[PDB]
């Protein structure tokens, strides 16, 4: 079995934009230069969550039909999935992109940023889940889609709409399932593990910006004002 | 939404 020439087109247009994401030089300098205080370690993460933003919306452009939806609801999308597309980014940058000593050094910074335990811990954790089921590139281009083009985010007004794009993302990723898998039937199941747990982040995350609203070195005001 | 409105119309 394989895909028909209309899923390989649509693939094809999911991995384009996916490939062209990058994480710049500046920030990766920074990792291994700025001074390991609370202030710096923290500002570096800011840096990357900034750039995540920038990233995300370039490659949710692309989307196939992503740009034929209603403006406000293109707003809703990119508004609701940020954090989860952050998560999902953020895994693959520190489990593939990042060599073994800058991710130990990320790591290290995260560690020492400020930011409570009780927001550091679960991020860890699902690094370390999603690592073990040795994701393709294809497979975190099209569960990157998938997240955005969630139908059930608050505030969209066509949700249908979002529908007859989301349908086509899961039936491609499970046909890739049962192509490069096919002794493990129950492969597509761990990937949808992945949708649920990286939903848990929204109200950990939400929590974490709450509470810094009593501190000064922690409000970062571009990103609270929205999320 | 004024900076995910500018990156998106952009
Ligand atoms: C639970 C949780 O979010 N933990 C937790 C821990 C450490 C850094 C972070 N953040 C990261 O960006 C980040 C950075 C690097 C890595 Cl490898 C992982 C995550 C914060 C964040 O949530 N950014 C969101 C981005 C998408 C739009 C809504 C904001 C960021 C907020 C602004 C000030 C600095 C920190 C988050």
């Amino acid at each position: 079995m394989e895909l028909t020439p209309d899923q390989q087109t649509l693939l094809h247009f999911i991995m384009d934009s996916y490939n062209k994401q990058r994480m710049p030089q500046e920030i990766t300098n920074k990792i291994l230069k700025e001074a390991f205080s609370a202030e710096e370690n923290f500002l570096i993460l800011t840096e990357m969550a900034t750039n995540h933003v920038q990233v995300l919306v370039e490659f949710t452009k692309k989307l196939p039909g992503f740009q034929t939806l209603d403006h406000e609801d293109q707003i809703a999308l990119l508004k609701g999935s940020a954090v989860e597309a952050m998560f999902l980014r953020s895994a693959e940058i520190f489990n593939k992109k990042l060599p073994s000593g800058h991710s130990d050094l990320l790591e290290a910074r995260i560690r020492n940023s400020g930011i409570s335990d009780e927001y550091i811990t679960p991020m860890f954790s699902f690094y370390k889940s999603i690592g073990e089921l040795k994701m393709t590139q294809e497979e975190y281009a099209l569960l990157t889609a998938i997240v955005i083009l969630s139908p059930d985010r608050q505030y969209i007004k066509d949700r249908e709409a979002v529908e007859k794009l989301q349908e086509p993302l899961l039936d491609v990723l499970q046909k890739l399932c049962k192509i490069h898998q096919p002794e493990n039937p129950q492969h597509f199941a761990c990937l949808l593990g992945r949708l649920t747990e990286l939903r848990t982040f929204n109200h950990h995350h939400a929590e974490m910006l709450m509470s810094w609203r009593v501190n000064d070195h922690k409000f970062t005001p571009l990103l609270c004002e929205i999320w | 939404h004024q900076l995910l409105r500018y990156l998106l119309d952009k």
